[PDB]
RNA sequence: UGUAAGUGUAAAGGCAUAAGGUAGCUUAACUGUAAGACUGACAAGUCGAACAGAUACGAAAGUAGGUCUUAGUGAUCUGGC
RNA sequence: GGACGCUGUCUCAACGUGGAGCUCGGUGAAAUUGAAGUAUCGGUGAAGAUGCCGAUUACUUGUGGUUAGACGGAAAGACCC
RNA sequence: GGGACUGACACCUGCCCGGUGCUGGAAGGUUAAGAGGAGAUGUUAGUUUAUGCGAAGCAUUGAAUUUAAGCCCCAGUAAAC
RNA sequence: ACAUUACCGAAGCUUUGGAUCUUAACGAAAGUUAAGAUGGUAGGGGAGCGUUCUGUAAGCCAGAGAAGUUAAGCUGGAAAGUUUGAUGGAGGUAUCAGAAGUGAGAAUGCAGGUAUGAGUAACGAAAAAAUGGGUGAGAUUCCCAUUCGCCGAAAACCUAAGGUUUCCUGGGUAAAGGUCGUCUUCCCAGGGUUAGUCGGCCCCUAAGGCAAAGCUGAAAAGUGUAGUCGAUGGGAAACGGGUU
RNA sequence: CUCUAGUCUGUUUAAAAAGGCAGGGAUGAGCUGUGAAUAGGAGUGAAAGGCUAAACAAACUCGGAGAUAGCUGGUUCUCCC
RNA sequence: GUCUGUAAUAAGCAAAAAAGUUACAAAAUAUUUAUAUAGAAGAAUAAUCUGGAAAGUUUAACCAAAGAAGGUGAUAGUCCUGUAAUUUAAAUGUAAAUAUCUUUUUAAAAUGUUCCUGAGUAGGACGAGGCACGAGAAACCUUGUUUGAAGCUGGGGAGACCACUCUCCAAGGCUAAAUACUAGAAAGCUACCGAUAGAGAAGAGUACCGUGAGGGAAAGGUGAAAAGAACCCCGGGAGGGGAGUGAAAUAGAACUGAAACCGUAGACUUACAAGCAGUCAAAGCCGUAAUUUAUUGCGGUGAUGGCGUGCCUUUUGCAUAAUGAACCUGCGAGUUAUCAUGUCUAGCAAGAUUAAAGCAUAGAAGUGCUGGAGUCGAAGCGAAAGCGAGUCUUAAAAGGGCGAUUU
RNA sequence: GGAGAAGCAAACAUUUAUUGAUCCCAAGAUUACCGAAUGGAGUAAUCCAGCUAGCAAGAUGCUAGCUAUCUAUUAUUUAAAUAAUAGAGGCGAUACCAGGGGAAGUGAACCAUCUAAGUACCCUGAGGAAAAGAAAUCAAAGAGAUUCCCUUAGUAGUGGCGA
């Protein structure tokens, strides 16, 4: 209790965990200038995605409890 | 940081012709501190109670497997509290010239303080057993009171 | 829990000094020079154990060539006839034969020249 | 003679069924999606049949989710509508 | 910057004097040091060799001198980045 | 009495006030806190068939008006930079 | 240069043993055979040696000789291990389990000891020594005598600032003296400093410090008057000779 | 009596800045004795980035402190894959 | 109860309780075999062997509420000091309990009327601080500069604010225990150190260094007992050679005495030679053992031949003339506490497990029960409400994302 | 408590102790001078005194006893001034506690917000503990002062929403 590992809050506010490992996240580029972007591009940016399996280990280190 | 002395740099960084140094109590230097030495720490820990219970059952079975080293004696007591009487009883039973552990079914203070002084004797109540003493005991002498109390103690 | 007892380094050093007995100068007593010279010596020992085979075979060949200088058989031709007439005797054996009992070796040569 | 011309804009790849030129009507320069892929450290980028809603043109089959294609772009946080 | 006088500054060095140096007796350091039955030349190689190759030369060991080398000693280059 | 620059003495010390400083001057342009509460917002007794509106109280707010120095501006000053 | 037949030549290959691992087969397993595969920095995995301490251990091995060092011999695939002599004169160790301040050749590492240069440079200013006698185990160096040389607005004499017994007498040569030493400012013991006039103390103030009150500051304190200290200054008084 | 131009010696020095030849001032902006005063972002400075206890482009002592180094150095028994 | 005597209440006296730990304060006593600062008593071995010496070997006992630990000529339960369980207090300190004494009540419930119930205070505005909360919609608390109320028909708080409702009563002052700490005094424990370790210091803040603040070492061991060498000999002494003491005199001012380093003696080799000094072959000579005996082995030296660019760092690459070490001996570097995750082992199992803490036992920082507060699993999806083996996206299981029924 | 003792250590002499020593515990006496140092001063361990008393008192003689400051309380027109008492001054504890002041080396791979951290240090106060403490409290549960552990929980929030 003297040394509980602290979670990385800025990472907690962006990452989420699925039941068996994968990481859910919100896609970028849908926050700002949006008139020029094509409609199908924007529609795909709206829907949430899953990260590549290469970041999952580092993310599991960043979120020691969540 | 706990060795007595000053934290002044013993001599200048460059130009003296000696090896660089920061403080006199450098762990390298003689009389200095000690890098990665021992510090006070808590060595105690508590095993799961089920594992502890299973160990007790196992050591008791292992001891009772042998007919001669394990023996059972009818209830008695040393009403005088002397040591001669108890020592006579052990030296009548015990044969393997070594550690003898007596098991009791209660807290019979007279027996306990009569046996506190025997050479290789350990008196234990049924509800305060110690696995090390049981495991290394070469003679194990139990009362039938202790046997019955052990039966309902560890059947549960 | 201090674990200091230094009956180890003296032991290493005593074994090394025992093996490095006859060396020149300070290489026989100092720990550092004795260890350096011993370690290079053992590697030399391995290399030379493999080289001794080459050295001795070369010696045997030279001895055979010398024992044949009398007759007119160059020993390349001697090995030739030796194989061709199917005599599977050895270089060491022939070299020793030419010294212990020269006439047997000479008879072998007369027999090869066929 | 047979694309050497011309394709808003550099160059390249294409363009006769024309993607070039002209005229009529018109707003698909759409909403929800998207099997399957290309390219890719990651973040991203790109193509996409087909389905529901509702249009434009056409007799219809069908085409249209901006521009012949590939450059004209900017993450997150903060704030405004 | 020039001139006079004066001179071993020089042509051009020589001799003498005092303290060291040299020998013996007494006292007795130093930086330095992987050690060492540590030659030269033409080569070779982390591109300048006591240590490698080929060849040449050289009895063993000291002392007084001399610094060409051991990229000599001394100061974790001050210049440059 | 303090500061700046020059440095006995002799003859002299020319031109430039745009730039940047310093001195003086407020007619305007601009400008903070403090006064000033147009108006807007939340709450609700009540009204409204009810929403909507919504008095008073309690709060969150804010414009037009007022306002100093400074800056812009108007001059002077070089043995001021 | 072109032909014929050879030989030499590596840790390559073959042959002769021996070790481990993987796979496959045999085998009840254990293991036995068939095949191949075992250079290696950074780096990953596995198996061991040795050291200290605790339990096992109120055990076992030691005064008939324990640990430790030392000599010879022997053994294991490596860390390493155990037998016998000599030394040593009092504590160690087998099996299993546990815990680390657990293994050193280097950090211009730290500490101690000892080499090297080397019996080499130096022995601290170009004022200078010589002989005789004496003392003594021992004399270029100490004492005395006779000569010589040096300083002489000093290298002489007397008081400060400073040191603190270094002063005198007797005794001594571990060490210290850049050599020697009977000598010394070195060591040991004892002795030695006598004030109305000298210098202080004291009565005075300068530079300056402190400072009730007053004033100002988170605190500590800072300014600051009356007062009090503060000589390098101003203030009563002695000279000559002799003596250890 | 005070300072150090020129030159030499010294340079593992007799001396952690001196010594031998000499030189400048020497009735004054002179030299010197004994006290006292000014302290670290401060003092003092006839002005050299000089001096403030042999070290000053920000003293020394203790403490934060085992400051931090993307830099340099070191990191101890064995065998098998 | 303004004065006197009457219906009508207060100031004092019977009747009880609390108190120096807050709740009023000040003590004095005796009383307590309560305790602290000295003490008292305290169990039970002889022989034999080796040896300088016995406690040890061997054979037999004996004590034990005492086999904790030291010393004694080698290793002691029974030799000594002590240890277990008991116990000494005239005097003093500290504790309780008892009364002395002290103070207080000399009463309580019963209904509405006017009064009182903490003011420059609550709060507001501005500038700051403390709340985990950095102005953010910023509550709450403290406050400097200013302004400023209500008075129970009241006021505060409930994370801007308002309403209703709910809770509490500020602007007065006190309070033991659970807690934190040990320079120290007493009694102990140790998988803590054993003289480069442990406190800097086994002899010390000393020697020494600095004007000062301050910095700061090194040096332990004769034997069981001085029994410290009578006396003689060489020598000025020192030192040594005998004689004595001792088990040992290379124990004689010091146990064991290694390596670096310095020697002496003997064996062999070396003055025609170019050697990271070693390795592989190898005659002669010396020592020793065999085979009857001059040939083999093991040993030591070694003429001569082949091969051979120290080691460690750092580098594309080092014999490198790149770095580092004079040599030897000691010391000198992935450790500890917690959390995350993986593996191994052990136990239980859709369940696993206690944390703090309490009691018993004895004094023996144990281990046995008790302790289910909590944590991780058992359901997911979505920003969330909400719905759930489904859910999100949308009207659409229409298709997808994440799930799963297969733990 | 009982037979040696003259410290930490004996030497080599000379006494003490059974008339109960040495030693240990408790009380008491003595207790030079300096130091908060306090009669004034000062270069701490030393000068200068006043008043009273005793030494033949006396000429810079000696020994004793008083004469510092601050706060509170009264004897006063608490101020000025004494007087009367009571309590403070300094040290320790290179620990703990409360209050006041309050960094920086660092991390954010710069750095200024932020961090380090209310830590180091300084200053003023106390105590055996200190501080806090008997709701104008928590917070949506119905609990009932303060303080210290276990959990909630590395959660809620917060942050150049970066560390």
């Amino acid at each position: 209790m003297a040394n509980k590992m602290k979670t990385r809050k800025s990472a907690k506010k962006r990452y989420s965990f699925t039941v068996n490992g994968k990481v859910k996240y919100k896609k970028q580029n849908l926050r700002h200038i949006l008139t020029k972007k094509s409609s199908k591009r924007k529609r795909n940016l709206r829907k949430s995605g899953n990260l590549s399996c290469f970041e999952v280990k580092r993310i599991k280190t960043l979120l020691p409890y969540g | 940081s706990e060795v007595r002395g000053s934290s002044k740099k013993p001599w200048k960084q460059k130009g003296t012709g000696r090896a660089r140094v920061g403080t006199k109590r450098n762990p390298v230097w003689i009389g200095g501190g000690i890098a990665l030495g021992p510090k006070p720490r808590d060595y105690s820990y508590r095993l799961p109670k089920k594992v502890k219970k299973l160990a007790f059952k196992s050591v008791l079975s292992l001891r009772a497997a042998d007919e001669n080293s394990f023996k059972v004696i009818e209830n008695f007591n040393v009403e005088s509290g002397k040591t001669k009487d108890l020592a006579l009883i052990i030296k009548n039973f015990a044969s393997f010239n070594g550690k003898v552990v007596i098991l009791l079914g209660n807290d019979d203070q007279m027996i306990k303080r009569a046996g506190k002084n025997i050479r290789d004797l350990k008196i234990l109540s049924f509800d305060k057993l110690r696995v090390v003493d049981l495991f290394y005991a070469k003679n194990l002498i139990a009362l039938e009171s202790a046997v019955n109390k052990l039966n309902e103690f560890y059947i549960k | 829990a201090r674990a200091k007892n230094g009956t180890v380094h003296v032991a290493r050093r005593k074994r090394i000094l025992k093996k490095t007995k006859g060396f020149w100068g300070t290489k026989k007593s100092n720990y550092k020079k004795a260890k350096d010279t011993l370690r290079k010596g053992m590697m030399y020992a391995t290399r030379d154990r493999k080289v001794r085979k080459r050295d001795f075979r070369r010696l045997w060949i030279s001895r055979i060539s010398a024992a044949l200088s009398d007759t007119g058989v160059t020993y390349s031709r001697f090995i030739e006839g030796l194989l061709k007439s199917n005599i599977k005797i050895n270089r060491k054996i022939l070299s020793n034969l030419a010294i212990e009992d020269v006439e047997a070796f000479k008879k072998i040569v007369l027999e090869i020249r066929r």
